[PDB]
């Protein structure tokens, strides 16, 4: 998180952590909305350019971590997927549209005071709550500034970080970009101005944007973290999949079938 | 899962169910007065 303070614990316990079985590293955010889904970005699984393709027995998941680096023995839930859901829409060689997939998880898990669902928006919170000035979060434990590697690079947290950005009208987030947008997407961030800065970036794909509703005091995830030209770039705005624009195909797949 | 709410869906057990605001909860709420 580009411009990212220190999560409390237990800040965002719906959020999950992808990783590689082997060798071990953090891959993307991801969001825990059951006891047994896992919901993330469609291009932490298949991004063809660079040999993204991951199978199901390649990935394991984490749940409810608070370090970025060290197994916290007491909290902490490792899990392996059943299975994978990317969108057959999800439009990866023209602009990402509908960059949203599932995850399954072989074992169900067991919630904590650490480990616990956001809750997916319905009709009146999308239609109240979406709009242009409301701040909704951005969590997870990438970079905290752009890079491209040695070694490694050297720009990663500790701790889950949070940043918290206001949704950008439409207008101001196609002008933004080169990069065809869709009614499927949106854009957070400040603008020029706007005193304030902050963003996500490489390693925060995939993880929740929530909003908290005054009605019932509760979070609802309105983004995914998809995508953004560089992490923080003045001008430039962070893109968020529309979830709820895409909750058609979220029950899909949980389901099976219903519509 | 479900739409509207699982009952117990995003609501933290260290935080909304422990009658506790975080640190950057009114920045939010904020942005919502100062919205419409
Ligand atoms: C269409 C597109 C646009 C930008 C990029 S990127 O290399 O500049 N930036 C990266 C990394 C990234 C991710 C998220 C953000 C963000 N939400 N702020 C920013 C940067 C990116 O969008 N991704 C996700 C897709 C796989 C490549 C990695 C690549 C592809």
């Amino acid at each position: 998180i580009v411009e990212g303070q220190d999560a409390e614990v237990g800040l965002s316990p719906w959020q999950v952590m992808l990783f590689r079985k082997s060798p071990q590293e953090l891959l993307c955010g991801a969001s825990l909305i059951s006891d047994r889904w896992v919901l993330t970005a469609a291009h932490c699984l298949l991004y063809p350019p660079w040999d993204k393709n991951f199978t199901v027995d390649d990935l394991l998941v984490r749940i409810g971590k608070h370090s970025r680096t060290r197994y916290e023995r007491k909290v902490e839930k490792i899990s392996m997927l059943d299975k994978i859901y990317i969108h057959p829409r999800y439009n990866w060689k023209e602009n990402l549209d509908r960059d949203i997939a599932l995850l399954k998880l072989k074992r169900p898990i067991e919630l904590s005071d650490y480990i616990h669902p956001v809750c997916l928006p319905d009709k009146q919170t999308a239609a109240k709550l979406l709009h242009a000035g409301f701040k909704g979060r951005v969590t997870g434990w990438g970079n905290r500034r752009e890079t491209w590697t040695t070694s490694v690079a050297e720009v990663q947290p500790s701790v889950l970080q949070v940043v918290n950005l206001p949704l950008v009208e439409r207008p101001v987030c196609k002008a933004s970009t080169r990069i065809r947008i869709t009614d499927n997407m949106f854009c957070a961030g400040y603008k020029p101005g706007e005193g304030k800065r902050g963003d996500a970036c490489e390693g925060d794909s995939g993880g929740p944007f929530v909003m908290k509703s005054p009605y019932n005091n509760r979070w609802y995830q309105m983004g995914i973290v998809s995508w953004g030209e560089g992490c923080d770039r003045d001008g430039k705005y962070g893109f968020y999949t529309h979830v709820f624009r895409l909750k058609k195909w979220i029950q899909k797949v949980i389901d099976r079938l219903g519509s | 899962t479900f739409g509207a709410g699982e009952a117990d869906c995003g609501l933290r057990p260290l935080f909304e169910k422990k009658q506790v605001q975080d640190q950057t909860e009114k920045e939010l709420f904020e942005s919502y007065i100062e919205g419409r």
